[PDB]
C-alpha cells in the first residue's frame, strides 16, 4: 500500500545500499577466505570420516583417501522395487 | 559469516532477560536511577 | 549501563535449592531407570538365549549394542525431560538456559536426573581386564552398570564404579583439546 | 472529547491458560450493549479483580476533558483537570494492529484492534461500527473503573 | 438520537425492520431500541405495518436487563399501546410480553376466543393421552438416569420384542476375551 | 414450466398488472400450489396453524419412524418467520405443563428449538423467559448468557454451583436444555479442548447435579430431591474425564482399568460421554493406523454401552453407520476388510438387542447400494440367523425376505446343509 | 562376478530431503519423491557409471581425484565446492 513518495525514497535508499555493498579494490580477500576458512576448524570434531581428518585429505590431495565411496543412483523403475534393486 | 561477533554476554544477557518479561514495574526513583545511566537520553521522562 | 545497575536491585544467584527435586519427580527417575534395567535385563535374556535376529546390515553383537544403547538413550532422555517439567519458574539453572547465557538443558538433566552413559572411541567401557571392565564385576557381563552407565545424578554423588568410568570419559576431551590445537594452526598455516 | 469508546463490561473469565507470570493476570470479558469482548493484562497486584466483576470502559485519545493534545511527556505537576480523577485504573499504550473481516471486494464488518500499554497487551474486537478511532500508531488511554452496582 | 416525529418515526422503522424477506428479527434491536422511538411509537404504532408490529415485539425481548430496568415505563406502555390493535397478533403478544418487564419471564395464557389455539391444544392433549407410553423423550432423556426418567415421563417402555436368541451374540464373546486380555496383561 | 416462468415474471417486475393478473388466473384454475407458499405461511395465521395441527397429528400418528419423515417440512415452515416460531414454542410449552405424558411434547418443542438454532437463529433468551426463570434471575442470566455466546465461561459456572449448592435450587429441567449439556459434553469431553484445572470439580459436579439427580414435582411445585446419584456419579464422571482429556496413554492404558471403566459406563450420560469422545478420536483419518487390533476395544465399549442402555441405540446405530459409511484410501484393503467384518459383528449385536428394523433397513440399503462387499453381507446375514431364533414377527419377515431375496445372499448363503440359515427362514414362512 | 575395488555395497532408503529425487509436478509443486540408492565402499566411477540401469547424471564419487580423472576440472571443482561445504556445515556452523 506504498504511496508515491514512499516508493521514491525506497528506490533511493535500496540503490545506496547497493551502492555501498560492492567490494572494495585493494582488500586481500585471499586472507579473508584462508581465515574464515581456518577458524571454524578449531571446533568440529556408514563411516565418512568427518572434520579435520577429512579437511587434511581435501587441502592435501591424497591419491588414496580413508573411505572413499560412491553414492549411486538407480535410474529406471528399478531404483522403486528393492528386490530388482 | 556476515553476522555480528559481539553480543550481550554473561549477567547483562541473564538480566535482559529478567527485565523484558511482562510483569516488571519500576517506581519512578528506581527509573530516574536507571535513566541517569543512558549517556544517549534526550532528558525526556516518557509517560508511565 | 543500565542493566548491570538494574540488577543491583533484582540479584542474581545458584545454589542448592536451585538443584533439587521435589520428591515426587525422583520417584518418576527412579521408575524409569528401574524400566530401563529392567529392559537391558530382557535383551541380554533373549540374547543368551539366541532368540535374537539380527539388525539388518548389523552382525548380532553390534545389534545388540543397538538396542542395548537404544534403551539407555531413552531412559536419559525421558529422565531429563521429566526434570526440565519439575523446575519451577524461580529456579536459577533455568533461567540462566533459557536466556542462552550459560549451560544447556542436558546440564541440568546430569545435575539432577541422571548423568548419563559414559564412552569410549564412541563405544561402552572396554574389557580392559580379560572379559571384565573391573576386578569387582563378573566375567562376560554386558550390563548396563557394568559398562559404564552412571546411574546417579551430579548432586546424588558417583559411586566408585561409576567414577572411575567417568574419569574415563573425561580424559578423552582433554586428549581431543591437546591435539585439535596441533592440527587446526598448521591447516591456517598452509591455508594462508 | 476524544472518547474514542466506552462501555461496560464483566469479568467472564481469568487467565484460561494458567498464571503464566505474578503479578499480571490474563482478563476475559464481553460486553452488554454493543456485544464487545475483550482481551486484557491488568497490574493484579495493585488493581485486583475477581470473576464475575463488572466495570466501565472508557479508551479515550487524551486525558483532558476540553480535547487538547498532550506530548506524552510525564509532567505529574499539572493542574489541569483531568479523566483519571473519576477512574481508579489508567493506562497509556500505543495501537499496534488492526484486523477484520476485510475481504478483496467488500470492506470489513467485525474489527479487531490491538494496543500495548508499555508490554501489556489489549485485543479489542467487536463490528466495524465502533472502532472508528483507532487509527494504527495513536496513544490512546485505558480509564477502566471498577462497578460495584 | 431525538424525538424524531410521528410519521417519520414509523417511516424510519419500516425502513429499519420493513425486509418482507427477513421474517426474522435481526441482532440490531439491541442497539435499535431506544427511548426516543418507543416513545415515539405512541402514535406511529398505526402507522406501522403487520410484520413491523410483530418484528418489534420479538425483538424487544432481545434487551439485556439493565436496559429493561431503566426502561420499565416506556416497554409497559409501547406493550399497553399495542394491546389496543386490530392484530390479533400484537393483541396477544402484548399480553404475553406484559409480565417481561415485572418477573423477567412470559406469561402463558390460552383458550380466549382462539379457535386454532384452543383445536391445537385439544386434539394434541387427546392425541398424547391415546400415546402417552409412545411419547418420544427429549433430547435430555439419553443423558437422565433411571429414577430421573421415571420421574419425568415413567418407566422405560420396551420396544416390540421380534423373537428369541439361541446363541449369544458376540459382544459377550468379545467382552471376557478383552477382560481376559486386560487381567493377563495387567497383571 | 411456463407456471415457473410466470412466477420468474411476476417477481420481476412488481409494476405490470398483468403478472399480478396471471398469478390470479393460475390460482382460479386451481395452480395455487404453484405459487409461493413457503414463505407465504408465516404471514398467514389460521392456514399455518391448521397444516401445523396436521403435521403433528401425522408426527404422532407414526411416532418416531413418521415425526422422522415429517419433522423437516414441518420445522422448516413453523421456523421461517420468528413470530410463528414463538407462538409455535408457546403453545407447544403450554402443552408441555401437564406432567403426564409431556415427554414427547417437550421432545417436539426442543426439535423446533434446534431447528430455528440451525439457521443461525437464535431465541433462547425468550426460551428461558417461557419457562420458570423467573423465580431464579441469576441462573437465568447464567443460561442466557452462556446459550447466547455458545461457550461456558467460569464465572457464570461459579455462579450456577452458588445457586445449586445452596439450599434452594432451582427446576433441574431449565439446565437441562440439549444445547447447553451438549455443551457440557462438548467441552468434557472433546479431545484438543481445554478447561480450567481449578473449576474441573465444579463443571464435574455441575454436570452431575443436572443429569443424575432427581426432583419430584407435583402441579408446578417442588416436592423432594433425590441425591442418591451425586457422590459417586461424580466420581465417575471425574475418572471417565480424566481418561478422555488425557489422550497421551495409549489405548492399552485405557483397557487395563476395565473394571473402574465398565462400572462407570454404566451411566447413560457418561456412557454418551464416552460414545462421542471415541467418535471423535476415530473421526481422524490417522487414528486408525494408530488402532492396531482387529476387533479394536472402542466397538467393544461401544458393545457395553448397547447392553447398558436402550435409549442408545439410535446413537449407536448412527455411529456404526458413520464407521462403516466412511471409505478409507489410506488403508490397506486388508485391514478395510477386518474392520467391515468387526462393525458387522456389532450391527449384529445391536440387532440382537431389540434394536432391528432401523439395523435390518440400513443393512438392505448397503446391500442394494453396493457399498459394502458381498462376503460382508453374507457373513451378516449368516451369523444373524445362526444366533437368532424362530418365532419371528411378521414385521421382521417382512423386511428380511427381500433380503434373501438379493441375489448375492441367495448364490452365497444358500449352501448344501441339513441346516441352512436361507432355507430355513424360507421354510419358515 | 561384479568388479574389482568395491568391497561392499549398501542398499539404503534415503531420509533426508537432500539426497532425495525432486521433480516439479504438473501444477508446479516440488513433491520430494523416496527411492532406492546405494552406496559403495571403493571408487571406480568409470565401470559402474557405464552400468546398465544406473543414472549417468546423479552418481558422484566423494573422491577427489578419481572425479577429476573422469569428469575434467571444472566437475571437479565442484565437487571440491560440495565437499568442503558438507565438511563445513556438517555441525550447523555456516561460513560465506
Amino acid at each position: 500500500r506504498l504511496s508515491g513518495e514512499a516508493f521514491d525514497w525506497l528506490l533511493g535508499e535500496i540503490e545506496s545500499k547497493f551502492n555501498q555493498a560492492i567490494a572494495h579494490p585493494g582488500e586481500m580477500v585471499g586472507a579473508l577466505a584462508a581465515q574464515s576458512l581456518g577458524e571454524p576448524a578449531t571446533q568440529m570434531t556408514k563411516n565418512v570420516t568427518l572434520g579435520v581428518p577429512r579437511l587434511k585429505e581435501l587441502i592435501n590431495i591424497s591419491k588414496k583417501p580413508k573411505t572413499p565411496s560412491l553414492t549411486v543412483f538407480l535410474l529406471g523403475q528399478s531404483a522403486r522395487d528393492a528386490e530388482r534393486a | 559469516s556476515n553476522r555480528p561477533v559481539m553480543g550481550i554476554v554473561q549477567d547483562t544477557l541473564t538480566a535482559v532477560r529478567k527485565f523484558t518479561k511482562r510483569d516488571v514495574f519500576l517506581e519512578r526513583g528506581e527509573v530516574m536511577n536507571l535513566l541517569m545511566f543512558l549517556s544517549t537520553w534526550d532528558g525526556k521522562v516518557p509517560q508511565p | 549501563t543500565v542493566i548491570n545497575n538494574w540488577l543491583l536491585i533484582e540479584g542474581h544467584t545458584i545454589g542448592i535449592g536451585d538443584s533439587i527435586a521435589d520428591s515426587k519427580t525422583y520417584q518418576d527417575i527412579q521408575n524409569t531407570i528401574k524400566k530401563a534395567k529392567q529392559d537391558v535385563i530382557e535383551v541380554i535374556e533373549k540374547a543368551h538365549n539366541n532368540e535374537l535376529e539380527p539388525t539388518p546390515g548389523n552382525t548380532l553383537r553390534q545389534t545388540f549394542e543397538n538396542q542395548v544403547n537404544r534403551i539407555l538413550n531413552d531412559a536419559r532422555d525421558k529422565t531429563g525431560s521429566s526434570a526440565q517439567k519439575s523446575l519451577s519458574e524461580y529456579n536459577n539453572f533455568k533461567s540462566m538456559v533459557v536466556s542462552g547465557a550459560k549451560g544447556s538443558k542436558i546440564n541440568i538433566s546430569q545435575v539432577i536426573a541422571v548423568v548419563g552413559q559414559q564412552n569410549v572411541e564412541g563405544k561402552r567401557i572396554p574389557f580392559g581386564f580379560k572379559h571384565r571392565t573391573l576386578p569387582h564385576f563378573i566375567k562376560d557381563d554386558y550390563g548396563p552398570e557394568s559398562r559404564g552407565f552412571v546411574e546417579n545424578s551430579y548432586l546424588a554423588g558417583l559411586t566408585p564404579t561409576e567414577f572411575f568410568f567417568h574419569a574415563m570419559g573425561g580424559r578423552e576431551g582433554l586428549i581431543d583439546t591437546a591435539v585439535k590445537t596441533a592440527e587446526t594452526g598448521y591447516i591456517q598455516r598452509r591455508l594462508i | 472529547a476524544g472518547i474514542l469508546f466506552e462501555d461496560i463490561f464483566d469479568v467472564k473469565d481469568i487467565d484460561p491458560e494458567g498464571k503464566k507470570f505474578d503479578r499480571v493476570s490474563r482478563l476475559h470479558c464481553e460486553s452488554e450493549s454493543f456485544k464487545m469482548d475483550l482481551i486484557l493484562d491488568v497490574n493484579i497486584q495493585i488493581y485486583p479483580v475477581d470473576l464475575g466483576d463488572k466495570f466501565r470502559l472508557v479508551i479515550a485519545s487524551t486525558l483532558y476533558e476540553d480535547g487538547t493534545l498532550d506530548d506524552g511527556e510525564y509532567n505529574p505537576t499539572d493542574d489541569r483537570p483531568s479523566r483519571a480523577d473519576q477512574f481508579e485504573y489508567v493506562m497509556y499504550g500505543k495501537v499496534y494492529r488492526i484486523e477484520g473481516d476485510e475481504t478483496s471486494t467488500e470492506a470489513a464488518t467485525r474489527l479487531s484492534a490491538y494496543v500495548s500499554y508499555g508490554g501489556l497487551l489489549m485485543r479489542l474486537q467487536g463490528d466495524a461500527n465502533n472502532l472508528h478511532g483507532f487509527e494504527v500508531d495513536s496513544r490512546v488511554y485505558l480509564l477502566m473503573k471498577k462497578l460495584a452496582f | 438520537m431525538a424525538s424524531m416525529r410521528e410519521s417519520d418515526t414509523g417511516l424510519w422503522l419500516h425502513n429499519k425492520l420493513g425486509a418482507t424477506d427477513e421474517l426474522w428479527a435481526p441482532p440490531s434491536i439491541a442497539s435499535l431500541l431506544t427511548a426516543a422511538v418507543i416513545d415515539n411509537i405512541r402514535l406511529c404504532f398505526h402507522g406501522l405495518s403487520s410484520a413491523v408490529k410483530l418484528k418489534l415485539l420479538l425483538g424487544t425481548l432481545h434487551l439485556p436487563r439493565r436496559t429493561v430496568d431503566e426502561m420499565k415505563g416506556a416497554l409497559m406502555e409501547i406493550i399497553q399501546l399495542a394491546s389496543l390493535d386490530s392484530d390479533p397478533w400484537v393483541l396477544m403478544v402484548a399480553d404475553i410480553l406484559k409480565s417481561f418487564p415485572d418477573t423477567g419471564s412470559l406469561n402463558l395464557e390460552l383458550e380466549e376466543q382462539n379457535p386454532n389455539v384452543q383445536d391445537i391444544l385439544g386434539e394434541l392433549r387427546e392425541k398424547v393421552g391415546e400415546c402417552e407410553a409412545s411419547a418420544m423423550l427429549p433430547l435430555e432423556c439419553q443423558y437422565l438416569n433411571k429414577n430421573a426418567l421415571t420421574t419425568l415421563a415413567g418407566p422405560l417402555t420396551p420396544p416390540v420384542k421380534h423373537f428369541q436368541l439361541k446363541r449369544k451374540p458376540k459382544s459377550a464373546t468379545l467382552r471376557a476375551e478383552l477382560l481376559q486380555k486386560s487381567t493377563e496383561t495387567a497383571q | 414450466t411456463w407456471r415457473d416462468l410466470f412466477y420468474k415474471l411476476a417477481e420481476a417486475h412488481p409494476d405490470c398488472l398483468m403478472l399480478n393478473f396471471t398469478v390470479k388466473l393460475i390460482s382460479d384454475a386451481g395452480y395455487q400450489g404453484e405459487i409461493t407458499s413457503v414463505s407465504t405461511a408465516c404471514q398467514q395465521l389460521e392456514v399455518f396453524s391448521r397444516v401445523l395441527r396436521t403435521s403433528l397429528a401425522t408426527i404422532l400418528d407414526g411416532g418416531e419412524e413418521n415425526l422422522e419423515k415429517n419433522l423437516p417440512e414441518f420445522a422448516k415452515m413453523v421456523c421461517h418467520g420468528e413470530h410463528t416460531y414463538l407462538f409455535a414454542q408457546a403453545m407447544m410449552s403450554v402443552l408441555a405443563q401437564e406432567e403426564q405424558g409431556g415427554s414427547a411434547v417437550r421432545r417436539i418443542a426442543q426439535e423446533v428449538q434446534r431447528f430455528a438454532q440451525e439457521k443461525g437463529h437464535d431465541a433462547s433468551q425468550i426460551t428461558l423467559a417461557l419457562g420458570t426463570a423467573a423465580s431464579y434471575p441469576r441462573a437465568c442470566q447464567a443460561l442466557g448468557a452462556m446459550l447466547s455466546k455458545g461457550a461456558l465461561n467460569p464465572a457464570d459456572i461459579t455462579v450456577l454451583f452458588k445457586m445449586f449448592t445452596s439450599m434452594d435450587p432451582p427446576p433441574v429441567e431449565l439446565i437441562r436444555v440439549p444445547a447447553f449439556l451438549d455443551l457440557f459434553m462438548q467441552s468434557l469431553f472433546k479431545p484438543g479442548a481445554r478447561i480450567n484445572q481449578d473449576h474441573k470439580h465444579k463443571y464435574i459436579h455441575i454436570l452431575a447435579y443436572a443429569a443424575s439427580v432427581v426432583e419430584t414435582w407435583k402441579k408446578n411445585k417442588r416436592v423432594s430431591i433425590n441425591k442418591d446419584e451425586l457422590k459417586s456419579t461424580s466420581k465417575a464422571v471425574e475418572t471417565v474425564h480424566n481418561l478422555c482429556c488425557n489422550e497421551n496413554k495409549g489405548a492399552s492404558e485405557l483397557v487395563a482399568e476395565l473394571s473402574t471403566l465398565y462400572q462407570c459406563i454404566r451411566f447413560p450420560v457418561v456412557a454418551m460421554g464416552v460414545l462421542k469422545w471415541v467418535d471423535w478420536t476415530v473421526s481422524e483419518p490417522r487414528y486408525f493406523q494408530l488402532q492396531t487390533d482387529h476387533t479394536p476395544v472402542h466397538l467393544a465399549l461401544l458393545d457395553e454401552i448397547s447392553t447398558c442402555h436402550q435409549l442408545l441405540h439410535p446413537q449407536v446405530l448412527q455411529l456404526l453407520v458413520k464407521l462403516f459409511e466412511t471409505e478409507h484410501s489410506q488403508l490397506d484393503v486388508m485391514e478395510q476388510l477386518e474392520l467391515k467384518k468387526t462393525l458387522l459383528d456389532r450391527m449384529v449385536h445391536l440387532l440382537s438387542r431389540g434394536y432391528v428394523l432401523p439395523v435390518v433397513s440400513y443393512i438392505r440399503k448397503c446391500l442394494e447400494k453396493l457399498d459394502t462387499d458381498i462376503s460382508l453381507i453374507r457373513y451378516f446375514v449368516t451369523e444373524v440367523l445362526d444366533v437368532i431364533a424362530p418365532p419371528y414377527t411378521s414385521d421382521f419377515v417382512q423386511l428380511f425376505l427381500p433380503i434373501l431375496e438379493n441375489d448375492s445372499i441367495a448364490g452365497t448363503i444358500k449352501t448344501e446343509g441339513e441346516h441352512d440359515p436361507v432355507t430355513e427362514f424360507i421354510a419358515h414362512c | 562376478q561384479g568388479i574389482e575395488q568395491i568391497s561392499k555395497v549398501y542398499m539404503h532408503l534415503p531420509q533426508t530431503d537432500n539426497k532425495k529425487k525432486i521433480i516439479i509436478t504438473e501444477d508446479g509443486e516440488f513433491k520430494a519423491l523416496q527411492e532406492w540408492i546405494l552406496e559403495t565402499d571403493g571408487v571406480s566411477l568409470m565401470r559402474v557409471l557405464s552400468e546398465k540401469d544406473v543414472d549417468p547424471v546423479r552418481t558422484t564419487s566423494n573422491d577427489i581425484v578419481e572425479i577429476f580423472t573422469v569428469l575434467g576440472i571444472e566437475a571437479v571443482r565442484k565437487a571440491l565446492e560440495r565437499e568442503l561445504y558438507h565438511v563445513i556445515s556438517f555441525d550447523g556452523s555456516y561460513v560465506n
